[PDB]
């Protein structure tokens, strides 16, 4: 099924993504409301969850949605028309979150403003969300940060420690973005980038344009090896771009891979000009559209004889006495997870050979 | 002397209910006494033999369950059964599926009991519940109704 592509439409609904600034009024909501029809009658939701979530999480870290209200109604919307719980319950985490960041944010900035730091307090901004939901890996990975940003971390981490004290705080370096000053001959004009481009554009900075090789510039980085030369595309294969600010390759090629040793070099009267005249103050934005972040058949037969086992043994349980025994009995298998035994759940109580009490929610009759 | 009575040939009707009145059997079977009122048969009663060839067979099946059948005739208003006989059917301690094998196995026994002169026909059957007490499930609820409804003297 379309799945993605559907979810794209929301992404084109519910923000301004990327190419999503056709937006005229609120009808356009109702609009989504059929889309949400569509998640109803296909199959397959798991792809479009993970989607939207991904969306979601793209659009609120970077705080680029249209509206805020349809945003908060989208995730009733979703509930409404039928979705897993576990999804619902991150998302309204995820909004917490968010909304608990900005008072975090705003009492950081209020405290310390007589330390100075590096750069004032009104252009730094903290965001620290719950790791459990808004975030799955747990690989760190250095970036080298500069000097100007050294300053910054540690007093956001003792701050962190003083005000709520007993949790540690994991920076996350891959969704960080801010705004740079580049100083290229005719036209100073501001660039977007993460930590990973700041980085490896800062890299060349200590001694003029000059030119540096590509092992040069991952000793200088310290990056993740493989993936420096993913920021290398992010800074060389720019999509609708009339000159890349780091205008090098050497030996041509392409940026997705075969770097070798190809020596990279910024250009110093690069024609980065919006609508190619005059780049008095212009901006360009190079984050883009990255958002970085036993077979089921034969293995779900295996449980529920367990369940039935169970069942048959005692006829009266309680859910909870249920998923006690079932993970006491399959311990020696795989051990089992949250969505298998729920889906087993209603597949069980769909096919009628158990009984929901009514009396008690939770009570279960053997058949 | 010291015992009395003693036993050299006598007998009593202790003795006399291990036979076969085959007019007396082809009577109460035509004249299908229980098939008028349902409050008949109340009295059950097993040979030791059986008793402990059950016992055995359930023990050898071990955790799992096991499931055989048994021989024996009806009088009057009682059961009587002295045969068990087993079966070779496997499965899960929760369920187990009659294959093609007991299907193969019974009629063969029956037949090998018939040429030994064994007289005695298909009873019943007994099954072995591994902890969960000693009740009929809903598909031995389904089973005993269709063995009841089709071939009328049965017990389970």
């Amino acid at each position: 099924k379309c799945p993605e592509l559907l979810a794209n439409y929301c992404d084109m609904l519910l923000r301004k993504t990327p190419l999503s600034k056709k937006l005229t009024s609120e009808e356009i909501e109702a609009k989504l409301k059929e889309v949400l029809l569509v998640l109803k009658y296909v199959q397959n939701k798991d792809v479009f969850m993970r989607y939207h979530k991904a969306h979601l999480t793209r659009r609120l870290i970077l705080d680029i949605s249209a509206d805020s209200e349809i945003e908060e109604n989208m995730v009733e919307w979703l509930r409404e028309v039928g979705m897993p719980a576990d999804y619902v319950n991150k998302l309204a985490r995820m909004f917490q979150d968010i909304k608990v960041s900005e008072d975090l944010n705003q009492a950081f900035k209020e405290m310390h403003k007589n330390n100075k730091l590096a750069l004032p307090a009104d252009s730094v901004n903290i965001k620290i969300l719950n790791a459990g939901a808004w975030s799955r890996s747990s690989e760190k990975v250095f970036v080298s940060l500069p000097t100007e940003l050294e300053d910054l971390i540690p007093e956001v981490e003792e701050f962190y420690k003083k005000n709520h004290s007993g949790r540690k705080l994991h920076w996350h370096h891959l969704m960080s973005n801010g705004i740079i000053t580049f100083k290229n001959e005719v036209g100073q004009y501001d660039l977007e980038v993460t930590t990973f481009q700041l980085a490896v554009l800062f890299a060349w900075n200590q001694r003029p344009r000059e030119k540096i090789s590509f092992e040069n510039l991952k000793l200088a980085t310290e990056l993740p090896d493989a993936e420096l030369r993913r920021t290398l595309w992010s800074l060389v294969a720019f999509p609708k771009l009339k000159r890349q600010v780091l205008l090098y390759e050497p030996q041509v090629n392409s940026p997705k891979d075969f770097t070798e040793g190809t020596l990279f070099s910024v250009n110093q009267e690069f024609s980065l000009i919006k609508n190619a005249k005059v780049q008095k103050r212009g901006k360009i934005n190079l984050i883009g559209r990255l958002q970085l972040t036993g077979i089921v058949q034969l293995r779900i037969l295996r449980t529920q004889e367990a369940i039935i086992q169970i069942m048959k043994m005692r006829k009266k349980i309680s859910n909870a006495q249920l998923q006690t025994e079932l993970v006491e009995i399959l311990k020696n298998m795989f051990l089992p997870q949250k969505k298998m035994i729920k889906e087993q759940i209603e597949w069980l109580i769909e096919h009628k050979y158990i009984r929901r009490d009514e009396s008690d929610i939770n009570t279960f009759i053997y058949m | 002397t010291w015992e009395l009575a003693n036993n050299m040939q006598e007998a009593q009707s202790i003795d006399e209910i291990y036979k076969y009145d085959k007019k007396q059997q082809q009577e109460i079977l035509a004249a299908k006494p229980w098939t008028k009122d349902h409050h008949y048969f109340k009295y059950c009663k097993i040979s030791a033999l059986a008793l402990l060839k059950m016992v055995m067979h359930a023990r050898s099946g071990g955790n799992l369950a096991v499931m055989g059948l048994m021989l024996g005739k009806v009088d009057g208003e009682t059961m009587i059964i002295m045969d068990s006989f087993a079966l070779p059917v496997e499965g899960t301690e929760t369920r187990v599926n009659a294959q093609a094998a007991a299907y193969e196995y019974m009629a063969a026994y029956i037949e090998n009991a018939k040429q030994v002169g064994r007289l005695e026909n298909a009873i019943g059957w007994y099954h072995s519940h591994p902890g969960y007490g000693c009740w009929l499930s809903g598909i031995n609820v389904s089973t005993q109704m269709l063995n009841q409804q089709f071939q009328e003297p049965f017990v389970a």
